[PDB]
């Protein structure tokens, strides 16, 4: 095989340590019959080189025979080398998208052989890479070799392999600017926009072009043929997908089978739209072994069915054309579940996705929506190298007076809205003045942390009181339990005064669906009431009514 | 000749990750580095770097050339000990107190430099590609890279040889360094500081290195203002005692017994009341107490800065610098076709220059946005050659209020 003429990339162990010194364990005969056989053809292909004892580096090295056949493997444990080398820059940063990939009229899968191996490594690194193949038993002095070529397991290889692919490549895409390469692993994916005539032979002047190089690659015959299998995906020449999903039809599941399953809909989310997975993954939680069984619930049970009937069928998505625009329309699907799909043409996808986060403990819509936006956003920079232009579900009066008033900074690229229910809303607004002829509940919470036990209670200013026990609680919890208490006895319109910056805060950002149930009960009354006004002030300062509800409530507590 | 840098002891050089950048500012930087590469400025490097920084493009200030922008937080924070306590510039007292202030860039002069060839890989940086199509573009630095505090450091000795007789003729001009700029102040009537400004140019010009307005003296106080108002509410008083009450334990020497005792009993928030006057002498106590400074606040040199900004709506932002909460060195606003993201990368630039100009540093900021948003945003903006540091938060209730 040939390796390569190319320059080496000058290699280093790491600052302060020395190559590995690792004692050779003895080996059976059969076993030592089996490397001297594949040492011997690895020298002679240039491969490997013998040494001599002067070189005190070792690293172990192993033979592992077959199943079903009867050929054997040689195995070099390369984890001290490896430990001692140093760190090389990431080979790849992200694995392309076939959404992002733009048509061409052909493209041909070009594998390299033997790729590690048609590689030169650092003359002065070879060393480091010494191994032995131990004599019979004790006796006699092993036979040592170094490796010419990048090794197998070793960390640098690779990086190494990569990088000089990279200088190999460069003349001929100089001289062919037109023409797409991509490099995946040892791969090339080829594609260019001519007629069968100059590619079929513009890919025989590339092959050409490695082998002078070292490189052999697959000739036509060999050669692939599309729909491409790749990734996990299937690439056609005008479309792609998800290769095919089966869904395990069973009497009882475990959590090994919940958790293969929420991953098969997690990979099928990319292309089918409207998969859910909240359900499912609810049954994951705090979970037991990998056997033990798991009765699905019966939401589970209607979402299992609902992705079932989603991908009876198939599905497919187009690929990408750099003049046409990108669309972004999403979806809310329920319980902090959003769907999305994009496209450049009226319901031709090039990919969907979902979103469920909860960024924080309390919050709304209105960020749910504007936290999908961004994550979108960034995908499609990723994908496509720029942003596309939404279609929410949120009347743009409603985003205005959201973004306006909110404390935080925001702010959703070029979009449009799009009527398709359930639409984006606040559920309620906290007046801005306190609301004339309405009652003013003075509320209060105080816990002892010492036996954990809280009062909660509000003085009114006509006249009314009230004070609730509550038994293993916090400060938080009693703060707002007394706002949930005035807000229980008050009628449409509340004036309510608090020195809780804690419950001010959760409840001037408008949150609709929160973690904690107390505060969900909060929520339902907030709905409910015509105008509340909501005050703070500061505690354990004589405050006219605050002083009265903190001597209530402090009481029996502190 | 090169001057050799040292890491400090343990640390290792950045490996910081690219965020993604857009096909546009893409094509941008693969131009501007395939011609630093024929200058050669940068050569291309291979796997066997593992180091990294982030790089932007900016479309800089009132331009439509694309600028290159390096990322060398981290780069700056492990190399400290260099361009601080061994090589530092030092800090002007005088600068704040000139009349006008002109910034100049000055960061073609240190491509004219080599960066000694033991410190270069420490400098690597990658042109990312689209939907990971190709291995991103890697290069290094050759000579002193803008963006990294080492430069003028090195550079130091040679600006000073540049300025000398520009310095010897006008005694009266202060000219200070902070990376990439020159922060020229003077007390001269504004055409003659222009007229000088120009002058300075010319020098600059004839070692190769080819502005806009501060008016540093006049950098005023945004005092914690109480309202004047005619027949208050216990909603007002109470307000009023909240904000009272925090503009106190900041504000040495604040009281609010007398407004208290309004406040008694649990009656309406919308019941009017009769102010009894001696209440009245702690709002003119504080109030005439707040149109100060605080007393018993410094700046220490040895802490680090930290700006605190919040949103108050209508293009409104307010903001304080501080090295100990409520300790503030400095408070004022920043007022603004214009969002939230560029109106508050307009701010946190505004604050970090002024911040350039009293303390020679930048602070650390706290920014009330979401890190994701911010990220995928600011460079949109940015037009300054440095980048402070920041981290993100959630502006608490009270505190927005009270510095309206
Ligand atoms: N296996 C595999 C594989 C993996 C990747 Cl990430 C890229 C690739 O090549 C292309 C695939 C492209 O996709 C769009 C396209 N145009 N023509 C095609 N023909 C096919 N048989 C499959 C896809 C495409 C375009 C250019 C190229 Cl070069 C092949």
């Amino acid at each position: 095989s040939p390796i390569s003429p190319i320059e080496t990339v000058p290699v280093k162990l790491k600052p302060g340590m020395d190559g590995p010194k690792v004692k050779q364990w003895p080996l059976t005969e059969e076993k030592i019959k089996a490397l001297v056989e594949i040492c011997t053809e690895m020298e002679k292909e240039g491969k490997i080189s013998k040494i001599g004892p002067e070189n005190p580096y070792n690293t172990p090295v192993f033979a592992i025979k077959k199943k079903d056949s009867t050929k054997w493997r040689k195995l070099v444990d390369f984890r001290e080398l490896n430990k001692r080398t140093q760190d090389f820059w990431e080979v790849q940063l992200g694995i392309p998208h076939p959404a992002g990939l733009k048509k061409k009229k052909s493209v041909t899968v070009l594998d390299v052989g033997d790729a590690y191996f048609s590689v030169p490594l650092d003359e002065d690194f070879r060393k480091y890479t010494a191994f032995t193949i131990p004599s019979i038993n004790n006796e006699t002095p092993g036979i040592r070799y170094q490796y010419n070529v990048l090794p197998q397991g070793w960390k640098g290889s690779p990086a190494i392999f990569q990088s000089s692919m990279t200088k190999i490549l460069e003349p001929f895409r100089k001289q062919n600017p037109d023409i797409v390469i991509y490099q995946y692993m040892d791969d090339l994916y080829v594609g260019s926009d001519l007629e069968i005539g100059q590619h079929r032979t513009k890919i025989e002047e590339l092959r050409q072009h490695l082998l002078r190089w070292g490189l052999t690659t697959p000739d036509k015959k060999h050669q692939k043929e599309p729909p491409f299998l790749w990734m996990g995906y299937e690439l056609h020449p005008d479309k792609w997908t998800v290769q095919p999903i089966v869904l395990p039809e069973k009497d009882s599941w475990t959590v090994n089978d919940i958790q293969k399953l929420v991953g098969k809909l997690n990979w099928a989310s990319q292309i089918y739209p409207g998969i859910k997975v909240r359900q499912l993954c609810k049954l994951l939680r705090g979970t037991k072994a990998l056997t033990e069984v798991i009765p699905l619930t019966e939401e589970a049970e209607l979402e299992l069915a609902e992705n079932r009937e989603i991908l009876k069928e198939p599905v497919h998505g187009v690929y990408y054309d750099p003049s046409k625009d990108l669309i972004a329309e999403i979806q809310k699907q329920g319980q902090g579940q959003w769907t999305y799909q994009i496209y450049q043409e009226p319901f031709k996808n090039l990919k969907t996705g979902k979103y469920a986060r909860m960024r924080g403990a309390h919050t709304n819509d209105v960020k749910q929506l504007t936290e999908a936006v961004q994550k979108i956003t960034t995908e499609s920079i990723v994908i496509w190298g720029k942003t596309p232009k939404f279609k929410l579900p949120i009347q743009k009066e409603t985003w205005e007076t959201w973004w306006t008033e909110y404390w935080q900074a925001t702010w959703i690229p070029e979009w449009e809205f799009v009527n398709t229910p359930p639409l984006v809303k606040l559920w309620y607004q906290l007046e801005k003045e306190p609301i004339v002829g309405a009652e003013t509940f003075y509320v209060d919470g105080a816990a002892n942390r010492e036996t954990k036990l809280g009062k909660a209670g509000y003085v009114t200013n006509r006249g009314r009181q009230k004070v609730v026990t509550l038994t293993d609680t916090t400060n938080q919890k009693t703060e707002l339990q007394a706002i949930y208490l005035a807000l229980q006895d008050s009628g449409l319109e509340v004036n309510i005064v608090t020195d809780s910056q804690y419950a001010l805060g959760i409840i001037q950002a408008q949150p609709d669906q929160s973690e904690s149930e107390l505060v969900n009960q909060i929520i339902e009354q907030l709905i409910k009431k015509e105008k509340v006004y909501l005050a703070w002030v500061p505690a354990h300062k004589g405050i006219g009514g605050n002083e009265q509800v903190d001597k209530l409530v402090s009481a029996g507590i502190r | 000749e090169t001057v050799p840098v040292k890491l400090k002891p343990g640390m290792d050089g950045p490996k910081v990750k690219q965020w993604p950048l857009t096909e546009e500012k893409i094509k941008a930087l693969v131009e501007i580095c395939t011609e630093m590469e024929k200058e050669g400025k940068i050569s291309k490097i291979g796997p066997e770097n593992p180091y990294n920084t982030p790089v932007f493009a900016i479309k800089k200030k009132d331009s439509t050339k694309w600028r290159k922008l390096v990322d060398f937080r981290e780069l700056n924070k492990r190399t400290q000990d260099f361009w601080e306590v061994q090589l530092g510039i030092p800090h002007p007292a005088g600068l704040k107190k000139k009349k006008s202030v002109t910034v100049l860039d000055v960061g073609d002069a240190y491509f004219s430099v080599p960066l000694d060839e033991d410190f270069r890989k420490y400098t690597a940086f990658t042109i990312p590609s689209i939907n990971n199509e190709t291995p991103g573009i890697r290069y290094q630095y050759n000579v002193l890279p803008q963006g990294w505090k080492g430069s003028p450091a090195i550079f130091q000795s040679s600006m000073t040889k540049i300025l000398e007789p520009f310095r010897k003729q006008n005694p009266d001009i202060v000219i200070y360094q902070y990376m990439d700029d020159l922060y020229v102040g003077s007390d001269l009537e504004i055409g003659q500081h222009r007229t000088k400004i120009e002058e300075l140019r010319q020098h600059l010009l004839r070692w190769g290195l080819t502005g806009y307005e501060l008016h540093p003296d006049k950098w005023t106080v945004q005092p914690i203002v109480l309202p004047e108002k005619d027949s208050w509410t216990v909603n007002d008083i109470q307000k009023l005692v909240g904000k009272l009450n925090w503009a106190s334990q900041i504000y040495p020497g604040i009281k609010v017994r007398q407004l208290c005792k309004l406040l008694r009993g649990t009656k309406a928030l919308t019941e009017v009341i009769p102010l009894t006057e001696e209440a009245e002498l702690e709002l003119a106590e504080n109030r005439e107490i707040l149109k100060e400074p605080v007393h018993g606040v410094y700046y220490d040199p040895s802490k680090d800065l930290i700006a605190e900004i919040q949103k108050q709506g209508q293009g409104q932002w307010t903001y304080q610098i501080y090295q100990e909460p409520f300790k503030n060195l400095k408070t004022g606003k920043y007022a603004r076709h214009t969002n939230d993201v560029k109106q508050l990368t307009e701010a946190v630039q505004k604050i970090t220059t002024e911040s350039i100009v009293i303390w020679g540093k930048t602070p650390k900021f706290k920014l009330p946005i979401q890190k994701e948003t911010w990220e995928t945003w600011w460079t949109e903006y940015w037009q300054a050659t440095w980048i402070p540091e920041w981290e993100f938060v959630n502006t608490p209730p009270l505190v927005k209020l009270w510095y309206q």
